RNA sequence: GGGUCUCUACUAGAGAUCCUCUGGUAGGGGGGCGCUGUGAUGGGGUAGAAGGUGGGUCGUGAGAUCCACUGGACCCGUCACA
RNA sequence: AGCAAACUAAGUACCGUGAGGGAAAGCUGAAAAGAACCCCGGAAGGGGGAGUGCAAAGAGCCUGAAACCGGGUGGUUAUACAGGGUGUGGCUCGAAAGAAGUGAACCCUUCCGAAGGAAAGGGGCGCAAGCCCUUAGUACGAGGAAGGGCGAUCGGGGUCACG
């Protein structure tokens, strides 16, 4: 896990899946590395979630330092075929992008202020 | 029994198995009463037994000429009175009103959703001809399955 | 069939000698055609200390004078006494290749 | 890698079914090649219109023969001694798990799978 | 084979999607997790024979497991 | 098919490279698939087997294998033999 | 299949005046626990609701194929053929076993390019159809290689129309 940084505990884990869940009902989401970092470049995106089981790295392996320069938070999770399926497709997603979570806006600025702490001192 | 749509609750059953009675002549009397309200079919079929209207026939009707008492159901003047069919098709309905009696049901509303005829049982005879000569005597029995609904 | 017989005709063909290809190509003739050697036959067209090159079998029919070499696939019993007795010596196709004096040898026949 | 659809999508392949196939059922339910030999036979003259006989022309290109439609080489496991034996590694097999193994044994025989990072077909 | 009742249909929300699961009918208990062997077989239709539970009859320690799918 | 080479306890397999040939009845010759039983075996599988129905994939092909449902107790891979 | 005969009576039933000839047919379940009771029916191991059992193809009882028949799903039908294979379209099925968010399908640009290979323009010849030099082996050309955009269906199955 070079491109994963900092340790996420299990319990926030699963709140982004069900995060991306609700965001994919009502709102609007980029699935994919290919059209996640367009969604960078553009700052379209809010929120940008990472599987920490991609073989190889490299596909993902930009997405940290693209992402962190233009200051837009991320989140990791343990397993892309259960990030895959929280979007509705029927196959693994290495990484999804979130455009408006719209009725699930509550709660993903839960997950931007719980992470700060992890990366906060991380120096 | 077929139907996996309408409620178990609202419907009733029957079979009459093993009847002395045709396919060739039970395949135009279910089509005929097929969806019908069964006061309506039960009237219907009664006006046939004293010849007052003709019973249509589409597929097997060699041997039935056309009648006077046809003009509701298109393409066919042909029509006869198959008594010995509807006499137990009448049987089978009395059943079926019974059933739906138990499950308090209401008469008045109660609809044909499904009936079809099957082959049933042979019993196998045979027959003297000339010359010496023997041939078959069948006859041929049949199932009868009725649904009704609301 | 033999394992080892196919062993030994696929170590003959990777030598550099025409003299041991032209064996290993001799041991693939159908088993009715296999060629053999009786001692009378070596006796009679060879010299002392000669080195005589056996495709087959040598069998043991007639006698022997002169000491010679014989080299061969296999040597019926009997045969095999024969020419130990008149002081010859014996070896097998594997063993003549792996020889110093076989690396390079002269006066060398090939018979059958 | 990319010399997979060049031989196989534009090529649709022919079914090479017996003659009649299609006018006797006990013909036709058997979904079978058996080569034609009548004296009048016209599959065996190759008149125009006619179905193709079978020849050794319609062979696939020996690099991709055989292959599984992923790009692997299939592997049919009927034990999970045969895991151990794997060549190469995980890079170039994937395993096809036996239908009659019940399923007490497939949960152990999959997870011992999955460590080993191999691909499994029906898993 | 689903007439022995050992393997039990999931229905998930009324939708045209069961999920077939192993239901250990040992265990003796009436709401424990390990009753519940999960496998990943989304059917298409429901057979005849087959044993429905509905989703919110799960203990609540499964459920997790499923809702994560769903 | 032929020439030239490599590896392997080899009745056979796995490869590299160069040249040339490609309708077919009677017929002659070379290799393979499938069925039932026997001696072995790195060997295995099973209350979830064999068989059945529909559908995926592999092979020019004879065929092989998998998936869903059905079913309720036996069955297969490899080597050799009949 | 094995003796003609694995079974309620095999040389038994049955056929011939007689010598003689000569069949068919196995399987509920571990245990009868072989379906009490109630409504219908003249009755019926008959119908419906129940109940027994791991499980009712429950007595016509293991599994339960095809032909054949009935009902339904999806296409389609009263101006027009045989029938399968192909090309282009319409409507449908698509959970798994096939590909695919580590990117399906479809659009743009550039580059290389085998055999083959123009025309318009300019000039000349012929009554004419046309031909010759240049344009020019240029544009192009099966296949093949790179990049950009969009982004979730394709392969496959059923059926109908037209070539």
């Amino acid at each position: 896990p070079s491109y994963v940084k900092f340790e996420v505990p299990q319990e926030l884990a699963d709140k982004v899946l069900e995060a991306v869940k609700k965001a994919k009902d009502s709102g609007k989401i980029k699935k994919g590395t290919n059209e996640t970092t367009k969604a960078v470049e553009r700052s379209q995106a809010k929120l940008v979630v990472i599987a920490e089981d991609v073989q190889p790295e490299e596909i993902v392996a930009h997405l940290p330092l693209l992402c962190e320069e233009k200051k837009i938070p991320y989140v990791y999770v343990p397993s892309k075929k259960s990030l895959g399926e929280a979007c509705g497709l029927q196959v693994a997603a290495a990484s999804v992008a979130l455009m408006d979570p719209g009725e699930a806006k509550d709660l993903v600025d839960e997950i931007v202020k719980r992470v700060n702490e992890i990366k906060g001192k991380s120096s | 029994y077929p139907i996996l749509s309408i409620p178990e609750d609202k419907l009733a059953k029957a079979v009459i198995k093993n009847i002395d009675a045709s396919v060739r002549d039970l395949y135009n009397v279910c089509k005929a009463i097929r969806g019908m309200n069964l006061k309506e079919a039960r009237e219907f079929l009664n006006n046939v037994l004293e010849e007052k209207e003709a019973l249509p026939f589409w597929r097997y009707s060699h041997g039935t000429s056309h009648r006077s008492n046809i003009s509701r159901k298109w393409k066919v003047k042909s029509g006869r009175y198959p008594k010995k069919a509807i006499k137990y098709v009448l049987k089978l309905l009395d059943n079926a009103e019974n059933n739906a009696n138990s499950k308090g049901l209401d008469i008045d509303n109660l609809k044909i959703v499904h009936i079809a005829a099957h082959k049933g049982l042979v019993l196998k005879r045979y027959m003297t001809r000339a010359f010496g000569r023997s041939t078959r005597k069948y006859k041929y029995l049949s199932h009868i399955e009725v649904i009704l609904g609301e | 069939t033999n394992i080892m017989l196919r062993k030994l005709i696929t170590s003959l063909k990777k030598q550099d000698k025409a003299i041991w290809v032209r064996v290993a190509e001799e041991l693939e003739a159908p088993r009715r055609k296999r060629a053999y050697i009786n001692i009378y036959k070596i006796n009679r067209y060879s010299k002392a200390n000669d080195i005589i090159v056996v495709p087959g079998k040598v069998l043991g029919v007639g006698n022997l004078d002169h000491p010679v070499t014989v080299v061969a696939l296999s040597f019926s019993k009997p045969a095999k006494e024969k020419i130990l007795r008149s002081g010859g010596k014996v070896m097998s196709l594997y063993k003549a290749i792996q020889e110093l004096n076989d690396f390079k040898g002269k006066t060398v026949r090939l018979m059958k | 890698k990319p010399a997979k659809k060049n031989m196989k999508s534009p090529g649709k392949a022919i079914k090479f079914l017996r003659f009649d196939w299609d006018k006797y059922y006990r013909i036709g339910r058997q979904e079978r090649w058996r080569k034609p030999r009548g004296i009048d036979n016209a599959i065996r003259l190759e008149l125009k219109g006619y179905q193709p006989k079978v020849k050794i022309g319609y062979r696939t290109d020996k690099q991709i023969r055989g292959l599984h439609p992923s790009g692997l080489r299939p592997i049919l496991v009927k034990s999970v001694k045969d895991l151990e034996a794997f060549a190469k590694g995980k890079q170039d097999v994937i395993i096809i798990i036996s239908s009659t193994i019940g399923l007490r044994k497939r949960i152990e025989l999959i997870k011992k799978a999955e460590e080993l990072g191999l691909k499994i077909a029906n898993r | 084979m689903l007439k022995h009742q050992k393997y039990v249909y999931v229905d998930i929300g009324d939708q045209k999607k069961f999920l077939k699961v192993r239901f250990l009918k040992s265990r003796s208990e009436n709401n424990n997790p390990e009753a519940y062997v999960i496998l990943d077989k989304i059917s298409i239709k429901l057979p005849r024979n087959a044993k429905v539970i509905k989703y919110e009859d799960l203990p609540a320690e499964v459920k997790d497991k499923l809702k994560l799918k769903l």
